């Protein structure tokens, strides 16, 4: 029927009128204020570039100036922390995650040790005796860190 | 005076070696101090002008000794005053000729013992083993050549290197102990002993022992415990040199030890106090020498090289570089060539150069460095660990409470996965914990777990030394040493400062009122708490309130929260270790998806673990448990108290060096102090830290996608990264996947421990495919790796400090010898080594005694033979039977002692007079109370042990002033008389049963009072208080002092020197349980009246069977003799007992052996035992209700239905090494009767004979070995008696009970 | 003329925008929650002690002594 | 005249209630996960507040969200 | 004769509403997706990147100096 349908259609499109004109100027202003409130959180988190040794404990300090992710550190303890920062604002950690007042402490082989260990490997592992005598014989002949390593990987493969 | 002959000065070192004690008696005497003590901080600061003006006996002896030593050294040169350890190489080689003669007097008598008794000790060991292995082996019975060298050299203890100094230090030790005892009583006698040794004189006082050398004009001074340290180490290294030279698989170590000792002593003179850094490295070389034998080339040789580099890097700071090279070359030569066992053996060399001298300053610096240090942890890694923490609590509470999550604050369940898993109440897997760590880290809880504050009560009855409060802290030090302004501050000790005593005097002790010291934050208001740190290398002195809350929090975490984390406790710490090392590659190599699993192992070294925790890292982990208990602030008390308090290192002889230190809140973070300790204290708060580390280990296992079976007791973390492989996969792929997974896991574990603040090192830890370390025991390939030579260094010659006790001192040697037999040494060696050492013991106590009689029996050599060889139950000293060498002490002792006496007579060792004098021995006192408290026993006349007497006396004295509301019904006026009356009621019946009455009285409240009394901490400083507040008396204390004499004379009178003309009807050729039953009946006859004391004796397991190894043809001459009741033991042929595990038959774990209050379980135990013993009728139930009424609060209709079935219900030390016992097959089919106690012992006897077939020099097997332990043709087969029921004549005693105590009563009617 | 089933498919089609504009004010209300919550957070993080060079945001051990002078409080 | 405005009406109504109703549940679920990603912001700030020993009497039975709103 | 005026008011109402709703509902989506991208930068600079300092008193000064 014409009238009984037109009444319900007019009522529901008035519901849509009440949707749109309240939905737009409120929600768009609220998300602009929402973005201006999340950007001020983004701009209040002062990074500090922690320069861990981690596990790669090489020399050449600038490498750990290079591989140093930034972090917003949060003081959760009593006292003064200022003798653990740097002109520039960077805090270097120990292997125990301890800050250190001078970051030069992070970056701070022989031949007798390696010969001793490979002799221990030859004498101690299961082996035919003449082959043990052979590898001991061509070990006092060695004279570098290299080619002791050749004997080391030769003994461990039999 | 007899009061001063009870708490004797100790014979072995059980205390730290303090430097400034020794320097006090050095400066106090007149001598010149060493050059390294000239600018010392306590020497220069003290006012010695007043300290030397006391003229006590403490100082006048030192003055006379400073006059006396100074005369025999010239004025022509400078007197050098060498301080320990720079005097090690001298005192190592000390030679007093006097004490050498005085011990060779003993040596001659031991040579007489061997010449009179060596062939019957051959006959015993070649008869018993012949009997148990049958006539298929009677052409293969030859003695071991550990026994034979012991036989040809009787004086092993006297003819080794180190012996001539071992004589000297034992002599100087006993002289100084005698001088202390004689200086206790106020007298004016000769308080000085001078001895003469090769190039010099030895001066002995109560405090110092001073050794001089005249040719080099030097002298060393030793404090009281420093001569204990030298005396322990000389007989330690000499006994090592004995054992490692007479044992065939160990003789190659004998040079390698004698080098490394005499080497490092030479390094003592220039390194000095730092040579123990070289001694602390000696453990890593014994580890790395095992790590040289890996299956693949990876991990082999890494840690040996690391320790070798560290040994060089320490020696080059002090030595010339040529000497560091030569020494490092020597160390690397010593620890190479060794087997697996022979590199486990080099761990003996740990205590074998002694202990460094301690001080408070240099031990407080090493705590300020690592405890007042800044840290920077990762919050986003705290969240990743806290995710697994909350997830593990969720799954533990789920598994404990039938599949229910804890009471989550439900507005904090974030995300579609975690809301789903709560809505199903399912189990979080580790992957969801890793992925959803942001959501799972933020979940809260409500008060769903109800604790119990005093759960354990054994930890409150410990004697932990309590710091006096911080206004009195200078009472920690000797008031002799405080300056005058600091003498104004010390008050008097009203308390004893003991947690044992001040807990029992505690009026108004409520646990829930006392936890409010923490939850209400009053403990941090409290301006009286001072903590004190110990001198060690785990212990601290707290105040009373804070120590109480410490023990409560430990108990609550230990019972409620910690078993959530699987707990990873006697065999469960070695079944879950021996089967964990079945997961190595070499344990399962017959076979080589989801059909096989293997592992590789990481044992880690965390640097300064317990004191790198911070409040910032543990706060949230504590927060997740304060919520789960309904507590505002409980489990983070440690850091918040130590931030606000200042603590110091506690030592009497180490005061603060500055004389203007009055108050703790004004001292600088300096000399002995620690101000605002951010870190933890070791031992304290251990449960929470163990749980955080388990969460981090599981976190890193999930971040590399692997499965981990860890185990951690702090920083003793042992991780087994596993990988499941195929039976048909190549071995290189298996050992490649394992090493890849190990590298990934180790990298992530470094990473997750670094970000919470814990350095586990890359090189210090021990990765291996094969072995791992737990409690200094090395587990390698499904076996435990031998420690005979650690135990040989503990083999000593005095044991006990309560009297001159020879019985306990022979018991100590007996146990240590049994422990060597467990680590793999022959039987015939160890038994006769026990005999020779008990001879040396009983002659060592005659001489050298510090209590000035014995001359009648001490030269009677066959008496001393028959005394240390007769068992201690029958009267003598031999606790170590021949049966204890094969198995463990399960079973009846009396039958075993009679079986030993029957064997010792049957071979001709022990005389035939002595067994008959045992059988005719007059009875003792005899009680119903004593026969109830000690079944299996005899009523022979005996004297009471001073340990038992003084322990019982202290238990009775401490519960006199017992005034706490808890444990109030423990000590009553008639708690003795209830025990006497209850024993008279239970025992005196138609058929006397002692064992079941022991079970009943232990179950009832009388045994409950006994059990709670037996939890107090009877240290010697507790026995001193309980003697100083109620003295022992006159007759008891005279029995204490003359105990060894009375015991020896009692054996001499009763059974050795006796006539006993009315010999009984019992013969000597019967089974020994007949003689044990005759002796129990005849002994208790003036008390029993003639009734058979029955239901006690068991057979002896050795006596019962006559074993037989089969021959080639099969079928035994014992089973061809008309016998089919035996046990089947099978051993497969061709077993390589070493690394080559290619073709071994299946290795398995070898044979080792609800929801109510435990008061109710003890009550039902009483009901079950009473009804099964004395029949089932309502007269018995009338009394059994009355007995169970003492413990619980139930009624009679519940007891008749809740009563259990009538039953038989009336690492540290592994039971052996397991070499062929993982490979032996057991079939108990043909023994149709005993399929209990008998077969549990016959199994272990067979499996001990099988591994006694093969020594430690044999790595292969060559035949299948079968045993038939036949027992039908035995004298000890006797029928079980007919249980004729009856009724308990009379009425049970009243058994009065308090209902307020939760420790003793259960008022809730179940 | 007959426009019957045309009006019927209009009656069909309005139900889609019925359920979606029914869901619209709930989204608007949740934008109002997120605004206040993000405002609370940017209020908080301005007074936390994120470290800069200059180190003026330090707490001492006197704050532990001062704050722990009472029974612990409940903020929820 | 009525049929042309009728078909213009139904064209406009049909395609715009296609695409607005297509657009709504997408932005609905995104404002949903904004809630569960903003709740854990307060939760982690309540975790960060209690690590300092200046706030130890903030008793654990309280809410970490409430400590975020504590000030 | 009434339904003509009815649909004449109706079509401009329906079109005016839904055309002034389309061009807001789609920038609503792109703006809220830009805001979800925006808040993840605080989900990392506050959550992941955050380290916890304790200025441990590695000095020589009394507790009454540290109680200041």
């Amino acid at each position: 029927e014409a009238i009984s349908q037109r009444v319900s259609k007019i009522d529901y499109q008035l519901d849509l009128v009440l949707k749109q004109t309240s939905s737009i100027p409120t929600m768009r202003s609220e998300i602009q204020q929402l973005k201006t409130s999340v950007a001020v959180m983004e701009a209040n988190l002062g990074m500090m570039k922690i320069l861990d040794p981690g596990c790669a404990n090489v020399s050449s300090l600038s490498d750990l100036r290079a591989v140093a992710k930034s972090h917003p550190v949060l003081i959760a303890g009593p006292g003064d922390p200022s003798p653990y920062v740097t002109q520039g604002g960077e805090i270097a950690l120990n292997k125990l995650s301890q800050p250190v007042p001078h970051p030069s402490d992070l970056i701070k082989p022989d031949i007798g040790i390696e010969r001793d260990t490979v002799r221990a490997l030859i004498l101690s592992r299961p082996m035919h005796p003449s082959s043990s005598s052979k590898l001991l014989s061509k070990l006092d002949s060695a004279g570098s860190v290299e080619e002791i390593r050749k004997i080391k990987r030769l003994a461990l493969n039999g | 005076r007899a009061e001063h002959q009870i708490i004797l000065p100790e014979s072995h070192l059980s205390s730290p070696l303090v430097k400034h004690k020794l320097l006090y008696y050095w400066k106090l005497t007149g001598l010149p101090l060493p050059d390294e003590c000239d600018f010392d901080h306590l020497i220069l600061s003290r006012q010695w002008k007043k300290i030397l003006e006391s003229s006590t006996p403490d100082i006048e002896r030192m003055i006379k000794l400073g006059r006396s030593v100074h005369q025999t050294l010239s004025h022509s040169s400078k007197l050098t005053g060498i301080l320990h350890p720079r005097c090690l190489e001298d005192l190592v080689g000390l030679d007093i000729p006097d004490s050498t003669n005085k011990f060779r007097r003993i040596e001659k008598k031991i040579q007489i013992h061997n010449t009179r008794y060596g062939e019957p000790f051959t006959r015993l060991c070649s008869y018993v083993e012949k009997k148990l292995l049958g006539s298929s082996w009677t052409h293969k019975i030859r003695r071991s050549e550990e026994f034979d060298s012991l036989r040809t050299d009787p004086a092993f203890w006297f003819h080794s290197s180190w012996s001539t100094a071992k004589f000297a230090w034992l002599h100087v030790k006993q002289i100084q102990r005698h001088l202390i005892v004689a200086a206790r009583t106020r007298s004016a006698s000769n308080k000085l002993v001078t001895l003469s040794h090769r190039s010099g004189q030895v001066f002995i006082t109560p405090e110092l022992v001073i050794v001089t050398h005249t040719n080099e004009n030097k002298f060393t001074c030793l404090s009281q415990e420093l001569v204990l340290m030298y005396a322990d180490m000389m007989e330690g290294r000499d006994m090592v040199n004995i054992i490692s030279s007479t044992a065939v698989h160990l003789r190659c170590l004998a040079e390698k030890i004698d080098d490394i000792l005499r080497l490092v002593d030479a390094l003592a003179r220039d390194l000095g106090n730092q040579v123990y850094d070289v001694v602390a490295l000696m453990e890593g070389f014994a580890y790395g020498a095992v790590q040289l034998l890996e299956p693949s080339g990876t991990f082999a040789g890494d840690f040996f090289s690391f320790n070798l580099q560290e040994l060089r890097d320490t020696l080059i700071c002090l030595l010339p570089q040529r000497i560091a090279d030569s020494v490092t070359h020597a160390i690397a030569n010593i620890f190479s060539g060794l087997e697996q066992n022979q590199a486990a053996e080099m761990l003996c060399l740990l205590r074998l150069w002694g202990h460094p001298l301690l001080e408070s300053r240099a031990a407080a610096k090493a705590v300020r460095a690592q405890m007042c240090a800044p840290k920077m942890v990762d919050f986003d890694m705290i969240l990743q660990v806290l995710s697994f923490f909350k997830g593990t609590i969720i799954n533990g509470y789920r598994k404990k409470n039938a599949g229910v999550w804890p009471r989550v604050k439900a507005h904090t369940i974030y995300g579609n996965v975690i809301a789903q898993l709560h809505a199903d109440s399912a189990e979080i897997s580790h992957d969801i914990m890793l992925r959803e760590y942001k959501n799972l880290s933020a979940i809260e809880f409500e008060a769903c777990i109800e604790y119990d504050p005093v759960t354990n009560l054994s930890m409150f009855l410990k004697d932990k030394a309590i710091a006096h409060p911080r206004n009195n802290w200078l009472a920690s030090f000797r008031r002799n040493l405080l300056s005058e302004e600091q003498k104004k501050n010390v008050q008097d000790s009203t308390s004893t400062n003991r947690l044992l005593i001040e807990f029992l005097e505690s009026n108004d002790f409520d646990p829930y009122k006392e936890m409010e010291y923490l939850t209400t934050l009053e403990y941090l208001r409290d301006d009286s708490v001072a903590v004190s740190y110990s001198l060690k290398e785990i212990f601290a002195k707290l105040t009373k309130k804070l120590r109480n809350c410490q023990v409560m929090a430990e108990g609550i975490l230990a019972d409620q929260i910690a078993p959530f984390f699987q707990g990873n406790d006697s065999i469960s710490l070695t079944k879950s270790m021996l089967a964990m090392s079945q997961l190595s590659y070499n344990s399962n190599r017959k076979r080589i998806k989801h059909r096989r699993r293997v592992a590789t192992f990481i044992t880690t070294d965390l640097q300064k673990y317990c004191l790198n925790w911070r409040y910032q890292t543990i706060k949230l982990f504590a927060h997740a448990i304060n919520q789960l208990m309904g507590l505002p602030h409980f489990f983070e008390w440690i850091h918040l108290r130590l931030m606000d308090t200042t603590m110091f290192v506690g030592d009497p002889f180490n005061p603060p060096s500055d004389p203007t230190d009055y108050d703790l809140t004004k001292v600088p973070n300096d000399d002995i102090y620690i101000v605002s300790a951010r870190g933890g204290i070791e031992g304290l708060c251990q449960k929470l830290w163990t749980m955080i580390s388990i969460a981090a280990i599981q976190l890193a296992a999930a971040r590399s996608h692997c499965r981990v079976a860890c185990m951690v007791q702090g920083d003793n973390q042992v991780i087994a990264v596993t990988r499941e492989v195929r039976p048909d996969d190549s071995p290189e792929s298996v050992l490649t996947q394992l090493h890849e997974a190990s590298d990934n896991f180790f990298r992530e574990l470094i990473h997750v421990n670094h970000l919470i603040g814990h350095n586990l090192k890359d090189r210090e830890t021990i990765r291996s495919d094969t072995f791992f370390i737990y409690s200094k025991r090395i587990f390698k390939d499904g076996a435990i790796l031998s420690q005979v030579l650690k135990n040989s260094s503990k083999l000593v010659l005095v044991s006990g400090d309560l009297s001159e006790n020879t019985v306990m001192s022979c018991a100590n040697i007996s146990s240590t010898v049994a422990r060597l037999c467990e680590n793999g040494l022959p039987k015939d060696f160890c038994y006769y080594l026990n005999y020779l050492m008990s001879c040396i013991q009983t002659y060592f106590d005659s001489e050298f005694s510090i209590t000035s009689s014995n001359q009648s029996w001490i030269n009677d050599i066959p008496f001393i033979h028959s005394y240390v060889l007769t068992p201690a139950q029958l009267g003598g000293l031999s606790n170590l039977q021949y049966s204890r060498l094969y198995t463990r002490n399960i079973g009846d002792p009396g039958t075993t002692a009679f079986a030993e006496v029957k064997r010792l007579e049957a071979v001709g060792l022990l005389g035939p007079n002595i067994m008959t004098n045992i059988l005719t021995r007059p009875p003792g006192n005899g009680d119903w109370a004593s026969l109830c408290n000690d079944p299996y026993s005899f009523n022979f006349e005996s004297v009471a042990s001073p340990s038992i007497v003084l322990k019982k006396h202290t238990q009775r004295v401490l519960f006199e002033t017992c005034s706490n509301p808890l444990l109030s019904g423990v000590h009553t006026e008639d708690n003795e008389a209830e025990e006497k009356a209850l024993a008279e009621y239970l025992l005196n019946q138609e058929v006397i049963h002692p064992r079941v009455a022991h079970a009943i009285m232990e179950a009832s409240s009388v045994g409950r009072r006994k059990q709670i009394q037996g939890l107090v901490d009877t240290t010697n400083t507790v026995i001193k208080i309980a003697l100083s507040r109620k003295p022992l008396g006159i007759k008891r204390l005279a029995r204490i002092i003359n105990y060894s004499s009375m015991h020896a004379m009692l054996f001499r009178d009763d059974v050795f020197l006796s006539n006993r003309a009315n010999h009984p009807l019992v013969s000597s050729d019967m089974c020994s349980l007949a003689l044990a039953d005759y002796a129990r009946n005849r002994s208790w006859s003036p008390l029993t009246g003639g009734r058979k004391i029955l239901g006690v004796s068991n057979p002896d397991t050795i006596e019962l069977v006559e074993g037989e190894i089969l021959s080639i043809s099969g079928g035994c001459s014992k089973c061809d003799s008309g016998d089919e009741q035996f046990t089947w033991f099978h051993l497969p042929s061709n077993i390589e007992l070493t690394d080559d595990t290619s073709k071994n038959p299946p290795m398995r774990v070898p044979y080792l052996g609800a929801h109510m209050s435990p008061h109710v379980k003890a009550a039902l135990r009483a009901s079950s035992v009473l009804i099964w013993a004395y029949g089932d009728n309502d007269i018995n139930w009338t009394a059994a209700l009355k007995l169970a009424r003492s413990r619980c609060n139930i009624s009679s209709e519940y007891l008749r239905l809740l009563s259990p079935l009538p039953t038989a219900g009336n690492t540290f030390t592994p039971a052996s090494l397991y070499r062929v016992s993982p490979y032996v097959h057991i079939s108990n089919d043909s023994q149709r009767l005993f399929t209990n106690v008998v077969y549990q012992q016959i199994m272990l006897l067979g499996l001990s004979l099988i591994e006694s077939l093969f020594p430690m020099t044999v790595t292969k097997t060559y035949d299948e070995i079968t045993l038939h332990l036949h027992s039908k043709f035995s004298c000890c087969i006797r029928e079980a008696p007919v249980a004729v029921p009856f009724e308990l004549t009379g009425v049970a005693p009243d058994l009065r009970v308090v209902a307020s105590n939760k420790f003793m009563y259960d008022p809730n009617p179940v």
